[PDB]
């Protein structure tokens, strides 16, 4: 529901690379539930090990968010991670595996037959917009040059990123070409070790319409996917200035999102959502008719042993 | 860091300003003709702060000067710092938006805001290590409010990376005179609690009542409020303006002074606010300083601190004197006024000391607190703005310039936020 | 002889590293000229270059600098040579992010650099002095980076820590446990032997024990310095054993994790008992037991007792001196935990205290210096334990700390290393 948020943890597998070069297995694993990495337990609502499948991890996840969309409420998925720490498998996969495709190309499988399981009563008209967060603006993610975006409170009060391409979606091939063209536009940055390094919080709103020509009723579905840079210490990375910059960017951002999230979860006084400019934009989002999961990617080897640490103890 | 650089917006951004800066140059012993005719070289030392150079014994203040239309410039080019500005710096301009904030943000500014743009970059590329922007902005004028926003928001862009650090003219709903008042205050503060580091408030009324009952001038004129506004903006800068005992930087007051982000209304305030006199000697000598500080209505915005309570407090003493009652008297006001003091910062009070007083005086104080009663400030501006803009009151002000409703809903939105935020740390506690 | 590199850093670890160096150059007899008036060879701290000028080995390190600006123009100008005298620039004054991070970058290798280079002119080098503002944002961001590389680039010669961790009163960050907390962490992996250091005992002291007024840090740096540079003596003067760092530290805290040694000076006192009452070799050695005149002021009342180490320094003899120590070893019940071995070790030298010319101590004769370990600075850590979880759990500050360079897990882990060194000095029972 909106108080039960899914903080959902996914183990990949150990690599050939880590294979060979033996950095070890970190987990010991308690449970469905909980996990020891080194030491000290961290307890979730489900720890998905190395050895599950992406059908499993996808219908507890991600198919009831979506019908949960469709029915009445909203949802948010959030997918946080570093780079080769799985997040690419775990939010996409790769679609012509039927297997392996993963969070993205199975809502908009179970999102377009929801579509073409109803019939001419609901008018289904998807639009999507893809933007994401780069040195405190807001950069389209779909359309070249541009400073920052507006995202206004409607008279419902709830945020629209203004200045944004809306794409009227029919295909959930369309649906897809645009992610391409979308990270291919992205601000990554390459460095010698660290060649996808995600240096944007980037969100993907699909804004599902259904609107019923019989009941006349305005039924809607926004379904906000974030992608979640990775949390970077600079003592590690030992970066230049302007690598630094963004780096504390995403950390403020980050952490400033976990505050709120704690907050949601303690059921605090104020709860914030202004500060950070992604609370913000996910103002009702975090707080309000949205059923939440927060899916966290980790290696399972010794290389990212404070990485899974720093990450794991996001969750409270 | 080092370079502070001073921007002046509004009339009374002016006029705050050009008494700050006659103040400042007094202390480092500057003629406000132009040269150092000063003493203490200890005094001189860290000029570049605020200063620019120029022909070795003359010193030019690194102010910009904003003013919409004409004659603002030419009231301080007339006063008796005047010859001190160098008259670059005199960012004047044509036609008016005449106290309409979108006027002002929006349409007129616009011209300006690339010429000042310009010059502040100008004397940024100028320094050595650029520490911030000090800014005296009329809150709820035009000159200051929409321009001087849009300048913030212009400089905010350009620099992320320098202390946005503002000191903003609100009076209450009391004393004041500008009628659109409440719409121009929301749309500054939408603008502010988005885009500013740390703006310290400052309220008229409580500058006349600090006057004219804690002091006892017969007739506070603005020069009065100036000489309030320039004291503490001369303590606030103190520390990293002359070698004292600790800290300097205003920093290492704001990372102190702020729990969570938005929380950046300070309240300043002065002593000794005594009337002039004999005693004077019994009204304070050293402890007693203190003691005056940490009472009720000295404070530059006027907050009954019963009525709320205090996050984090910090105090600039200024000469030579120790430590003596930060350890005791902080000690025990906190012991004692258990109550204003929020039990979650442990330890709230932040003292830092000066060695050097104002010119003629030996032990100068100057408070800066986060008070939680800053919110009713807000609340009634609030109100104000709820009341004008349910009437749909100033359509021939603000929309004919192009305000749109769901930034006028926005604007609110976010005040309120502001106002609940600030409430919930009064309301906030420790276990 | 033994080349004792001190490096002080933070507006404190600066201005009592410019009082210790004052006294070190009263105590040796430097002239402010730079000049030794006479036939002594005190070349461990100071060293003469050629002319008639000792140069010390004092590295003051800073952000935008105060004392070194009142020092290269005014203050012992013609002693301290202005190629040690390290200015900054940059802010990270509170914020531990922009310290060991962001602005600790752009200092580390002009300082370091300085450093392997008054360390290249130290010979016979004995060790570091490191002297800093522990829960400081001047000093600690830069100084915890600054131990983690000396702990490389001088391997296993040992880093003499000074750690102002603050007063439970006097507090002039809100941030000051967030700071010692991630220093401390730092230590607990690249610190040597670490002598935490208060304000409050001090103020307390100067007050109760010294009875003047309520005075300056200058007068306060001075009743420090005479503290450290009782440690020092037996380094820098002649007599006993106690030569060696590695002697304190092998001597004090053998147990690996348990690094944080306290002290004390004596005889404090007022000018009116200097005239009034002449103190004796059991009284000074009764004040180091004595639990008012203890530095840190955590309650010696409420702990329990580990190491002793005494330093005698002043004319006394050897078998009075194991009298004072065995009768009131033997008589007072204070707890000798039953985890250490029983005995101190004791620490006598010629060389008297030295007063400064000031408004401070008078010119007593017979002088001590306690080094202990004690159960007590649970209690000091027991503050941080409070305080930190009273922000943290409200999460206040950390868009300054998180937001500006730092990463939010390296809080908990600081929290959990803390916490499981109160359980270190909680393993100190049988
Ligand atoms: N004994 C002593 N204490 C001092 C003196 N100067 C400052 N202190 C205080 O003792 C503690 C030392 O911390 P600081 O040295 O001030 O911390 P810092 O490194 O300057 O940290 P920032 O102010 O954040 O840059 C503080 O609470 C000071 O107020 C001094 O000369 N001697
Ligand atoms: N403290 C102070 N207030 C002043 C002074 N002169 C005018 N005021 C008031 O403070 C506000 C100044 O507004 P102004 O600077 O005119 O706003 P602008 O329209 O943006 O130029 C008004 O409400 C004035 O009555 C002065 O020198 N000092």
């Amino acid at each position: 529901a909106e108080s039960n948020i899914k903080v959902m943890c996914r183990f990949r597998p150990l690599n050939e690379s880590e294979v060979n070069r033996g950095d070890k297995y970190i987990a010991k694993f308690q449970g469905e539930d909980t996990v020891v990495i080194a030491s000290k337990p961290y307890a979730f609502d489900r720890v998905f090990q190395s050895s599950t499948s992406q059908e499993q991890v996808y219908n507890d996840c991600a198919k009831k968010i979506v019908k949960d969309v469709l029915e009445g409420y909203n949802g948010t998925i959030f997918a946080y991670g570093q780079t080769s720490s799985g997040k690419t498998h775990t939010m996409e996969g790769k679609l012509h595996d039927p297997e392996g495709m993963g969070i993205i190309p199975r809502i908009v499988q179970d999102i377009f037959n929801y579509i073409y399981s109803m019939d001419e009563n609901l008018e289904f008209h998807i639009k999507v917009s893809y933007f994401e967060i780069y040195l405190d603006k807001i950069r389209d993610l779909l359309d070249v040059s541009k400073t920052n975006l507006s995202v206004h409170e409607d008279k419902n009060r709830v945020p629209y990123v203004k200045g944004a391409t809306e794409r009227f979606v029919s295909s959930p091939d369309e649906v897809m070409d645009t992610i391409d063209e979308g990270k291919s536009n992205r601000h990554v940055a390459v460095t010698n070790m660290n060649e996808h390094s995600s240096r944007s919080h980037s969100i993907f709103l699909i804004n599902v319409k259904q609107e019923n020509t019989q009941t006349e009723q305005k039924l809607s579905g926004k379904l906000y996917l974030v992608d979640l840079a990775g949390s970077e210490k600079v003592s590690k990375t030992g970066a230049e200035g302007a690598v630094l910059d963004e780096a504390k960017n995403i950390n403020k951002s980050l952490s400033a999102l976990g505050n709120v999230i704690s907050a949601l979860a303690e059921g605090s006084t104020y709860v914030p959502y202004r500060d950070s400019k992604m609370t913000r934009i996910l103002q009702d989002s975090l707080g309000g008719n949205c059923r939440t999961t927060i899916v966290i990617c980790c290696s399972p080897s010794s290389y990212n042993e404070s990485e899974t640490k720093s990450t794991l103890l996001f969750g409270q | 860091m080092r370079e502070i650089v001073h921007i002046q917006a509004g009339q009374c951004g002016n006029q705050i300003g050009a008494k700050f800066w006659e103040v400042i140059s007094d202390e480092h012993g500057i003629d406000p003709t132009g040269s150092y005719h000063g003493d203490s070289d200890l005094q001189l030392e860290r000029i570049n702060v605020y200063y620019n150079e120029a022909t070795g014994n003359k010193y030019v203040p690194r102010a910009i000067l904003v003013d919409l239309e004409p004659g603002t410039m030419d009231s301080v080019r007339s006063g008796p710092f005047g010859q001190i500005f160098r008259p670059d710096n005199f960012v004047f301009g044509q036609s008016g938006a005449g106290n309409n904030w979108a006027k002002g943000h929006y349409t007129e500014g616009a011209e300006l805001v690339d010429s000042v743009l310009d010059v502040v970059r100008k004397e940024s590329e100028s320094c050595d290590c650029l520490q911030g922007f000090q800014l005296t902005h009329s809150l709820g004028g035009g000159t200051g409010s929409g321009m001087g926003t849009l300048l913030i928001s212009k400089i905010r862009e350009e620099y992320p990376d320098r202390i946005m650090n503002t000191f903003s003219v609100m009076p209450s709903p009391k004393v004041s005179d500008t009628v659109v008042e409440p719409y121009n205050a929301t749309l500054s503060v939408h603008q502010l609690v988005e885009n500013t580091d740390e703006t310290y408030s400052i309220d008229n009324e409580a500058l006349y009542d600090i006057c004219f009952r804690t002091l006892k001038l017969t007739t506070p004129t603005y020069g009065d409020l100036n000489h309030l506004v320039s004291a503490t903006m001369s303590g606030v800068t103190t520390c990293l303006r002359f070698p004292g005992q600790l800290n300097a930087d205003l920093r290492k007051l704001a990372v102190n002074m702020v729990p969570f982000p938005r929380l950046h209304f300070f309240m300043p305030g002065f002593a000794p606010l005594t009337s002039r006199g004999s005693q004077q000697y019994r009204a304070l000598t050293v402890p007693e300083l203190t003691q005056q500080m940490f009472d009720s209505k000295n404070m530059m915005a006027a907050c009954d601190p019963r009525h709320g309570r205090y996050l984090t407090v910090a105090a600039i003493f200024r000469g030579r004197m120790s430590m003596k009652e930060v350890d005791e008297q902080m000690l025990n006001v906190q012991n004692k006024n258990s109550s204003y003091f929020v039990e979650w910062i442990p330890n709230n009070v932040k003292t830092a000391v000066c060695d050097i007083p104002p010119r003629g005086l030996k032990m100068s104080a100057t408070f800066i607190g986060n008070s939680t009663a800053i919110q009713e400030l807000f609340k009634r501006i609030s109100e104000q703005f709820t009341a004008m803009f349910r009437r749909k009151a100033f359509l021939h002000w603000y929309t004919g310039e192009g305000m749109d409703e769901m930034e006028f809903t926005e604007a609110e939105s976010n005040m309120n936020d502001l106002v609940s935020e600030y409430q919930q740390y009064q309301d906030a506690t420790a276990d | 002889m033994r080349e004792c590199i001190s490096i002080h850093v933070g507006q404190a670890g600066v201005q009592i590293g410019n009082a210790c160096w004052e006294l070190y150059c009263l105590e040796h007899g430097i002239q402010p000229d730079g000049q030794m008036p006479s036939d002594d060879s005190f070349n461990t701290f100071f060293s003469e270059t050629g002319a008639g000028k000792h140069v010390p080995r004092a590295v003051f390190v800073d952000l935008e600098p105060t004392v070194i600006d009142e020092v290269r123009t005014g203050t012992y100008r013609q002693l301290f040579h202005p190629e040690q005298l390290i200015t900054g620039k940059e802010d990270a004054a509170n914020n531990y992010a922009r310290g060991h991070y962001t602005i600790g970058k752009e200092i580390i290798d002009l300082v370091l650099d300085r450093i392997r280079k008054l360390a290249d002119q130290c010979t016979g080098l004995q060790g570091f002095l490191v002297f800093h503002s522990f829960g400081g944002g001047t000093g600690s961001g830069f100084t915890s980076l600054l131990m983690e590389r000396l702990s490389v680039d001088y391997g296993k010669k040992s880093k003499l820590e000074f750690s102002i961790y603050p007063a439970p009163q006097v507090s002039t960050a809100v941030v000051e446990p967030y700071n010692s907390i991630l220093t401390t962490h730092t230590t607990l992996e690249h610190s040597d032997c670490a002598f935490m250091v208060d304000n409050e005992a001090i103020y307390d002291i100067c007050r109760r024990n010294l009875d003047i007024e309520r005075p300056t840090y200058t007068n306060l740096n001075r009743l420090i310095s005479q503290i450290v540079s009782s440690i020092t003596a037996s380094l820098r003067f002649d007599g006993a054993l106690n030569v060696d760092l590695t002697e304190f530290q092998t001597n004090l805290v053998p147990y690996p994790r348990i690094h944080f040694p306290l002290a004390t000076y004596a005889p404090v006192i007022s000018a009116e008992k200097a005239y009034h009452e002449q103190l004796s070799v059991a009284e000074i050695t009764n004040a180091c037991f004595e639990p008012a005149n203890q530095m840190v002021k955590c309650d010696p009342r409420h702990g329990k007792y580990m190491a002793c180490c005494l330093l005698y320094r002043g004319d006394v003899v050897p078998k009075d001196v194991n009298a004072a120590i065995a009768t009131i070893k033997t008589k007072r019940s204070i707890q000798f935990v039953d985890w250490c071995p029983t005995g101190f070790k004791v620490g006598i030298n010629y060389q008297p205290p030295t007063v400064v010319p000031g408004g401070d101590l008078a010119k007593v004769q017979r002088a001590v210096c306690m080094l202990s370990n004690t159960t007590a600075i649970a209690e000091a850590w027991a503050r941080l334990d409070h305080k930190f979880d009273l922000m943290y759990a409200k999460r206040a500050f950390v868009h300054w700390y998180v937001g500006e360079g730092m990463e939010e897990g390296e809080f908990s882990e600081a929290r959990e290393d803390m916490a499981a060194l109160e359980k270190d000095y909680e393993e100190v029972g049988v």
